[PDB]
């Protein structure tokens, strides 16, 4: 796994890739990474995939819950928190989770928690998780700004995860783009790799290494 | 020191057409080198249009189905004999997988059906629950060998259109019962030439609306 | 295995059991583990199959060149360079060889050589995972210069008691007579020893 | 464990026990609460059947349960002190999970909880 | 987790704490704050093993929180210390302790003095002049008892700090991204914006 | 593997399986496990393939100079003794596991040799994974004077029981016969029982389904 | 740390109708880390091709050195080598290192210049000579290529027909294998003249 | 977590025509040692079902007090427990197959392979194998330990398929059974010659054959055999 | 040793490797030239286990200067590269290998072009655009792959060397010391001294 997210002057960018290893066995090319927990509420999935996809499901019956109690919607650092305190409880176990929790609410703006499963919680502006995290890191860093136009942002989170996805054997298949605002999460699409990087190679003028 | 789990061999395979969906299986049973049963059905009819199997662990395997036919039971004592549908069921199934997340089940689980639009589909289970939806999966010993060749049949992975200079990608479209049977009695067939716990008989599990009709083929016995 | 040696009045007889095992598979149920390295000089063998055949190979070889130069080697003489090859060796070997041979001057001699390496001449010996079984019946039955018949009856009721009790050991019991008169081989099959 | 029923209801629907409680508290020294535009305002009545007191250290009536809510009462002083206790651990643990400290209504909706839960739990009045 | 420093001087405390949280070979934040508030005249600094410190952190933050509201009163800094070292003597003999090591700096306003404690995960207490956790005291304490004073103002602390986070700069394998400095007295904590 | 070898009237049989794994992988499903020492010397080989080629070659070399040397036929004890010392030396680790047999001026003979360099004889035997499905016909069927035809039918019975029973065994049988004042014959794939069924569909591509971005004429000439 | 698995890679040869295809990926890395996007694994002497997987400094190290060997062979037998000898050079070469082998899946593809019959031969590490009439395969997605050459293989393709069927084994195989893929070539070998194509396929 | 200390080897089982026939030696091995000789490890239970088991010795006692148990429990209250609602086949396997796997999934299982071998009260053959892990499976043939490997293939040269036991008669398949008895004393080395043979019928019911013996033996040619190779005496 | 990255443009190879050297939790050094010239236009870098970087470079460096000095000729960076990867795979299979990871950039004269090589201690040699041993690789191979064009200047290159180490600055746990630049082309090998 690949995934980012990140904040800047439209919001935020979340982008993920859909490939799933059991070792060197590429087992599939068409997982969901991100989970829609609630209209104004994203989450990534990296590491174990049973662990993410049952716990992050399970968040998602625990942020109901609270806002049917509460008559409310919880905010992302109560959400991300009872994501951490579950993973907490099971320090030791053996859970593998590198998550983050992504959206908006009205006292706190846009916000993003990295959370994963040694317990560590952390607020931040910018994130990648997975095993290659590293090369999204290489081209989101060296491209990123806080004054990005959404077309821009939304374009450089693809074009970090397609990074990622060529040099990382374990990352791949498609690229999944999320847009969040204050009225709320926007899909984006998914773009096949397949496709992707070729468009990419061509209109760019990147991907010199390869042979065109 | 005693070790809980064994491998009992065989591959699993599933197909979704446009209004149906195949669940097939070799018949198989093996235990290291030695064949135990040459007939022993890894395919079931769970009720409400739902085939499923739990290939890998033979005894986990067993538990798993025999659990989640009881759990099929249960849902219509419960809600008044409302059909389970088969993304409830696959939900439904990860807790079950989940629930022993600390000592699992040895197994690759595959189930089929109809969804709730009456369209075909599969789902597929790794062995602590994580599950997703899919017109394609190979399951077991020989999944990869497999899995490739439906990548390239099923979904037409890697086949352009001839002669737009690779740019124009074959389209994608819904396979007959018949098309799909012949992909499946192929894809064993090649498996039992070089995968050795794979032989002896296939059976497949097809799944429509009208209900779940059986087909069984001999394969190789060596 | 079960092997054995016994001296009596006219010379000397050498048992075995036929069965060779991989863990509990029967790979051979009719072994000859009773072998030639000399004429009037033969060997029981028990251990790796592998090393006790290498070494019995080597032994002959070595008798063999002796005899070329200096005549017929003793019964003792044998008897060393087994030991030699399995105490030097002592490290790679698994071999428990009993040492049997008819000389004129001599009569009838046994020597048993353990894992060590060590050379223990006896009026009879014992060997094998079945040996275990007979110490008892072995040690109470046993009188020195007993006739032919005797010492066949008495090899032939140890090793069926050995091969009841000891699983890696079974199939027919083979032995053979060392005296002036020559070289003599014997089987008996289950039907017989079984039921004794 | 103390089991019996004590809190049940009576032919004519009545919960004796919780009405009889109610008693207690009109027993109670009058206890006032009124919220102006920008400000809330707890009155409390002192009986003056009680000289030679030291005020220093006399449980004050009105109790900080965070430092942004209070709680006045009026009853049986010694039960009182059981729901502060139970709602100032609440108001912790909800700043602690939540990253928040409770809401005015959150904090009642929990001392409320308490009250109803002893109306219908065994072996508790 | 890393670096947490601490020097006592006249009349205040002051903690120093690394700022980067590292997870395998990326650095995932370089502006994180390695302590908690435990009381108005108290501050508690945290380093160790992932999860651990902060959920043992807050837990403590609950507790003397939970006490101040009920006494209407302010623990002393020695009355807070021995409290969490009885909770990391607890731990250690769990089936599974809180790997976290501890300095507690805090002004006691009934004596009028500054305190600094230097508790590690097994419980082991130490009130101290200055202190550090983990490598970095290897280079600091020899430092420290060169150039230390016990009559040093709270600027002359600073600079004393400056010190010795140039020599782990210079010295330290790792990067550590700086240091987040807090400053204990009469008047509470205040961070230092500008290090 | 399943190897084996039965003695007869005139002469020695031996036999063996085609099928050469990798893991649970068939590798090559029609592979020649009986090899040519001399020309009346053959042997049949299992366990490591590597090393039964090998040790088999350098014997049959060996055993080739030494014939040409002494300007005598070679026999089989000799090829016996070579391939057993040179095992022995290794220790086990040349995982070579031959039934070695042939016909010579002695007469004819029949042998196993074990990787760690041990020798049996016998008048019937069965080496390899298959050996105990072999092993169980042998001690069933065999009998002292069999004829030609009766120990072939005995030997390729064999290797079936192994073919069928055993996964480490497939494909088909092959078969040396060595007859006492004869040549040899060797009857390559003497029965196959395993021919694999025609397929369902021709999966023959459309000329251009695979996308091509770049070519060139290789020079192989000078 | 299993050798056969650290750099990835794979190579699968065909039969057809007078003529052998040979191919290979170009992926080179380091676990997961995609290093090079150019590392080819099918080499040439003469007229026989010799592809081969696993341990990449191996594979560059027997290149070399059956370079060298196919040279003096050239220079005192007065010909090229051909398939079925250098079969056996190749197998030799291998067992000599029987206790400390190169870790590697070598494949051997070509015609033979006299008879002109088609030839493709495999081996393991030490040495082991797999020959076959249809297919060989090798490398990391070995199963995933043996599953695509018995079910899409059959006999006497023509060079056309034979090069979309070894592409599309080629392809498929790879994108279910995390350590190999990053581009491929495929050559199709005929009696006197040799194509060589590289494949469009997806880069991750 | 266990280990087996006194064991019980190979059990042997076919459907013919009419029912099943199931075998196994009476011998309780002490590793090595053939330590002792009068062991039963075939178990009849009530007039239609033969568990014959191998492996842990103590283990199948208990696995006898229970089968024992339960047919006492299946009386209580049940005046049908002699006709109708008398104990199954299949009612006694699913029985054991649900103990084996919980034992197995509490790590600490009952250290055995079991094969139920009966006949349905509507005439149809059962035969099921069930072993320490709860894996379970049926077959025409089914065989443990060694008998899996030696047997089997003997047996499956009878009945290969389903169709094939219709055509088998109970003098072919008790023939083949009491051959392939006598390959595992020819090659088991935990194996005995005397064993215990059972029959069940859907029409002559049970029939246990105690106290048999493994003969027509071939061993005459042993006498041949010299050496280890060269060796001509 | 830990940071050694190299970058072939058009009309030259940049090589920039760490001047960290780090034993225990101590840099004892801080200006460590991890490079040794092998001839007038090749230049090598390494990193690797202590001791044996410097060894071999040495070694290698002895071996070039010999030929060229009986030849009267510089070798190419091809037979050098050749000649460094044999030594490497004789070194794999020997009692103690060189654990040694190199890059070799030098400015062929026939050809007239750059040319750079990764060699890995295994022996595994590539001829790339761009490249990297260690960890650096997983940040700066995705970073080159978006900003690297072929053609590129040499005043190109160093900016977009600067902007790998920029990012290995602020994403990578450890503190390298920065990097020591060298340029390989047609006039030979020279050092930036300002990076
Ligand atoms: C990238 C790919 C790096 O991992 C991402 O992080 C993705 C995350 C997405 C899918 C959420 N991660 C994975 O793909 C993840 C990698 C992984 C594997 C194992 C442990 C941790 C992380 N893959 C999985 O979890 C796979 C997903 C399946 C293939 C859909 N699952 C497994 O590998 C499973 C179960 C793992 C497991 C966890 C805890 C206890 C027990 C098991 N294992 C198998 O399927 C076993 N095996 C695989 C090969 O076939 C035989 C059966
Ligand atoms: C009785 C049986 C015991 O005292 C006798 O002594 C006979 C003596 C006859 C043969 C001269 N001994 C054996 O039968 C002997 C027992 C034995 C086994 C292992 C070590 C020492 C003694 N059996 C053998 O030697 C067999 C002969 C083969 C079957 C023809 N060989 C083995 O079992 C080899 C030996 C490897 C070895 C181990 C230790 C020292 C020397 C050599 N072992 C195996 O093949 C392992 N087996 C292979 C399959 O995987 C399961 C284990
Ligand atoms: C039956 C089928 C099995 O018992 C027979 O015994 C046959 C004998 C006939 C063919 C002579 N045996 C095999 O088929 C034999 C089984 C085997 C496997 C492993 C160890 C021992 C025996 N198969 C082989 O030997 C294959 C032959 C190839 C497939 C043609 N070889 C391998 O599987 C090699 C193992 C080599 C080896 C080295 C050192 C010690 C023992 C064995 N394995 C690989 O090639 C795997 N690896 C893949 C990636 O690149 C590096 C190599
Ligand atoms: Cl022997
Ligand atoms: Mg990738
Ligand atoms: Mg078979």
């Amino acid at each position: 796994t690949t995934t980012l997210a990140f904040r800047f002057q439209g919001g935020i960018i979340v982008a993920v890739d859909s490939r799933a290893t059991a070792g060197n066995w590429v087992a599939s090319q068409t997982v969901k990474k991100v989970i829609e927990i609630n209209p104004f509420l994203l989450g990534t999935m990296a590491g174990g995939a049973a662990d993410c996809q049952f716990w992050e499901t399970w968040l998602g019956s625990q942020c109901r819950l609270h806002e049917l109690r509460e008559k409310e919607r919880i905010s992302v650092a109560a959400a991300s928190k009872i994501l951490s305190n579950l993973v907490y409880q099971y320090k030791g176990a053996g859970l593998s989770m590198g998550t983050m929790i992504c959206g908006y609410t009205r006292k706190e703006g846009p916000t993003i928690y990295y959370v994963d499963s040694d317990g560590t919680r952390l607020k931040g502006d910018i994130f990648c998780v997975g095993s290659g995290q590293t090369f999204a890191y290489g081209v989101l860093d060296s491209n990123y700004k806080w004054d990005l136009s959404v077309e821009d942002a939304l374009y450089l989170g693809k074009r970090s995860i397609l990074a990622a996805a060529h040099r990382n054997a374990y990352s791949g298949g498609s690229v999944n783009l999320y847009h969040v605002t204050e009225d709320g999460w926007i899909y984006h699409g998914n773009h096949d790799v397949g496709e992707l990087f070729w468009k990419v190679k061509e209109e760019e003028g990147s991907f010199n290494n390869v042979i065109g | 020191q005693f070790n809980p789990y064994g491998d009992n061999g065989g591959t699993i395979l599933g197909i979704a057409g446009e209004d149906f969906a195949v669940l097939a299986g070799d018949t198989r049973n093996i235990t290291d080198y030695s064949i135990n049963s040459r007939y022993e059905p890894k395919v079931f009819d769970c009720g409400d249009n739902i085939v499923m199997s739990a290939n890998g662990f033979a005894a986990d395997g067993d538990a798993l189905v025999k659990r989640f036919k009881n759990s099929v039971k249960w849902y219509h004592f419960d809600h008044n004999d409302k059909k389970l549908s088969i993304n409830s069921a696959a939900r439904n199934i990860q807790h079950l997988l989940y629930g022993k997340r600390f000592f699992p089940y040895y197994v690759h689980t595959i189930i089929a059906g109809l969804d709730e639009d009456g369209k075909g589909a599969v789902y597929s289970f790794d062995p602590v629950g994580s599950y997703e939806r899919e017109q394609c999966r190979a399951g077991g010993a020989a999944a990869s060998l497999i899995m490739p060749f439906l990548d390239n049949q099923v979904n037409f992975k890697n086949q352009y259109e001839p002669g737009t200079n690779g740019k124009v990608k074959k389209p994608l479209k819904y396979l007959s019962v018949e098309e799909v049977i012949k992909l499946v009695r192929d894809s064993f067939t090649s498996a039992t030439e070089r995968h050795i716990q794979v032989g002896d008989g296939l059976e497949i599990l097809i799944v429509t609306k009208d209900g779940v009709r059986k087909e069984f083929y001999e394969l190789k016995r060596d | 295995t079960s092997i054995m040696a016994v001296t009596f009045k006219d010379g000397v007889i050498l048992g075995a059991d036929s069965r060779t095992t991989t863990g509990a598979y029967i790979a051979n149920r009719v072994t000859d583990k009773l072998t030639r390295v000399h004429d009037k000089i033969w060997c029981c063998r028990s251990g790796s199959a592998a090393d006790t055949q290498a070494i019995a190979d080597i032994v002959q070889y070595h008798l063999e060149l002796y005899t070329s130069q200096y005549g017929t080697p003793s019964t003792e003489t044998a008897a060393s360079v087994f030991k030699e090859l399995c105490y030097e060796n002592k490290d790679n070997l698994t071999a428990g060889i009993i040492v049997a041979g008819y000389d004129d001057k001599n009569k009838g001699e046994v020597y048993t050589i353990p894992l060590g390496g060590s050379v223990h001449k006896l009026p009879y010996a014992i060997a094998g995972s079945g040996s275990t079984f007979i110490y008892g019946y072995c040690d109470k039955n046993f009188r020195e210069n007993m006739s032919k018949e005797e010492t066949v009856d008495f090899i032939k009721h140890s090793l069926s008691q050995a091969i009841k009790w000891d699983g890696s050991s079974g199939g027919v019991i083979r032995m053979v007579v060392l005296t002036a008169a020559g070289v003599e081989r014997l089987i008996f099959y289950p039907d017989e020893y079984e039921q004794l | 464990g103390y089991d019996r029923a004590l809190s049940i209801f009576s032919p004519d629907g009545h919960i004796f026990q919780v009405e009889y409680a109610l008693e207690a508290v009109k027993r109670g020294t009058c206890a006032v609460g009124v919220k102006g535009k920008n400000c809330v305002v707890l009155g409390c009545e002192r009986r003056s059947t009680l000289k030679l007191q030291d005020t220093r250290i006399t449980p004050s009536k009105v109790s900080k349960i965070d430092s942004h809510v209070v709680l006045s009462f009026s009853g049986l002083n010694a039960d009182s002190r059981i729901l502060i206790e139970k709602a100032r651990v609440e108001a912790q643990s909800h700043r602690l999970t939540l990253e928040d400290p409770v809401t005015v209504e959150y904090l009642t909706r929990y001392v409320a909880g308490v009250q109803q839960r002893y109306t219908q739990s065994g072996g508790v009045r | 987790m890393d670096i947490i420093l601490g020097i006592r001087v006249q009349d205040s405390v002051i903690l120093a704490s690394s700022k980067a949280v590292t997870r395998g070979i990326s650095v995932l934040k370089d502006s994180d704050d390695k302590t908690r508030q435990l009381s108005p005249h108290t501050l508690m600094s945290f380093a160790g093993e992932a999860g651990d410190t902060v959920q043992f952190a807050e837990y403590i933050q609950a507790n003397i929180q939970l006490y101040s509201i009920r006494e209407d009163y302010e623990l002393s800094p020695q009355a807070v210390s021995s409290f969490v070292r009885q909770e990391l003597a607890k731990s250690i003999r769990s089936r599974r302790p809180y790997q976290v090591n501890v300095l507690i700096g805090g002004y006691d306003k009934k004596k009028n003095k500054p305190e600094l404690y230097q508790i590690d995960y097994l419980g082991t207490k130490v009130e101290l002049p200055y202190g550090a956790h983990g490598y970095s005291g290897f280079y600091t304490f020899s430092l420290l008892d060169h150039h230390y004073r016990p009559d040093m103002t709270t600027e002359e602390g600073l600079d004393l700090l400056k010190l010795c986070v140039q020599e782990l700069e210079k010295r330290m394998p790792m990067d550590f991204k700086g240091v987040i400095v807090k400053i204990v007295d009469k008047d509470g904590i205040r961070q230092v914006d500008d290090f | 593997t399943t190897i084996v070898g039965v003695k007869f009237n005139n002469g020695v049989v031996i036999a063996a399986d085609t099928r050469s794994t990798q893991g649970p992988i068939v590798a090559d499903k029609n592979c020649a496990k009986l090899h040519r020492i001399s020309p009346k010397i053959w042997c049949a080989g299992a366990g490591t393939a590597a090393d039964t080629e090998a040790v088999t070659q350098l014997i049959g070399s060996n055993i080739e100079l030494h014939s040409l040397y002494t300007s005598r036929e070679p026999r089989v004890v000799s090829a016996l003794q070579m391939l057993k010392q040179h095992l022995f030396k290794y220790q086990g680790h040349i995982g070579a596991y031959l039934i070695v047999a042939g016909v010579d001026p002695t007469g004819s003979h029949l042998f196993s040799i074990h990787a760690h360099g041990s020798t049996d004889v016998g008048y019937y035997l069965s080496l390899g994974s298959g050996s105990l499905a072999a092993m169980a016909v042998l001690e069933s069927h065999w009998k002292q004077d069999l004829t030609k035809e009766e120990a072939i039918k005995l030997a390729s019975d064999a290797i079936q029981a192994g073919i069928w029973n055993d996964l480490g065994s497939g494909s088909n049988v092959d078969v040396c016969v060595m007859e006492i004042g004869k040549d040899a014959e060797y009857l390559r794939n003497y029965l196959t029982p395993n021919v694999r069924e025609e397929k369902q569909k021709s999966y023959k591509f459309p000329r251009g389904t695979t996308a091509v971005l770049k070519e060139s004429i290789v020079n192989i000439c000078d | 740390s299993d050798p056969s698995s650290i750099n990835g890679g794979i190579v699968v040869a065909m039969t057809g109708k007078d003529c052998v295809a040979i191919a290979c990926d170009l992926r080179l890395g380091s676990q997961s880390l995609g290093v090079s996007n150019k590392f080819e694994k099918i080499f040439h002497y003469g007229h026989v091709f010799l592809g081969i997987t696993g341990l990449a400094t191996d594979v560059t190290t027997l290149n070399e050195m059956f370079r060298y060997k196919t040279n003096l062979y050239k220079l005192k037998e007065e010909r090229a080598i051909e398939p079925e000898t250098f079969t056996q050079l190749v197998s030799s070469s291998l067992y000599e290192r029987r206790f400390g082998p190169y870790f590697v899946g070598p494949v051997v593809a070509g015609i033979n210049s006299k008879s002109g019959k088609p030839f493709i031969a495999g081996f393991d590490l030490i040495g082991c000579i797999d020959e076959a009439k249809d297919f060989i395969v090798s490398g990391t997605a070995s199963d995933q290529l043996f599953g695509m050459c018995e079910s899409l293989y059959e006999p006497n393709l023509e060079p056309e027909d034979l090069f979309e069927t070894i592409s599309q084994a080629l392809l498929n195989a790879a994108d279910r294998d995390a350590l190999s893929g990053w581009g491929a070539v495929v050559y199709i070998i005929k009696k006197d003249e040799v194509v060589k194509r590289y494949l469009k396929m997806r880069q991750d | 977590t266990q280990q087996p200390i006194v064991t019980g080897t190979s059990v042997i089982s076919m459907k013919y025509d009419n029912g099943v026939i199931i075998a196994a030696d009476n011998l309780g091995s002490y590793g090595s040692l053939l330590r002792f000789n009068g062991v039963e490890r075939l178990i009849p239970v009530g007039d239609n079902t033969v568990v014959g088991i191998s492996g842990d010795i103590s283990d199948m006692q208990h696995i006898e007090r229970l089968l024992k148990d339960l047919v006492t429990e299946n009386a209580y209250d049940n005046p049908l427990a002699d006709a109708e609602e008398a104990l199954e086949p299949s009612y006694i396997f699913e029985y054991l197959a649900t103990v084996m796997y919980q034992r197995r999934s509490k790590m600490n299982p009952l250290w055995n392979a079991i094969i139920v071998a009966g006949v349905q009260s509507n005439g149809d053959q059962f035969l099921r194998y069930v072993n320490l892990l709860g894996v379970t499976y049926s077959s025409p043939t089914l065989a443990t330990g060694f008998g899996a490997h030696m047997a089997n293939p003997l047996l499956r040269k009878v009945v290969d398929r389903e169709s094939d036991i219709p055509k088998t008669t109970v003098q072919v398949a008790e023939e083949a059974i009491v051959n392939a008895m006598r390959v595992l004393y020819y090659r088991d080395a935990r194996s005995s010659r005397n064993f215990s043979l059972a029959i069940i019928d859907k029409n002559t019911g049970l029939t246990f054959k105690k106290n048999l013996q493994v003969e027509n033996m071939k061993w005459d040619f042993a006498k041949d055999i010299k050496g280890y190779g060269t060796q001509k005496i």
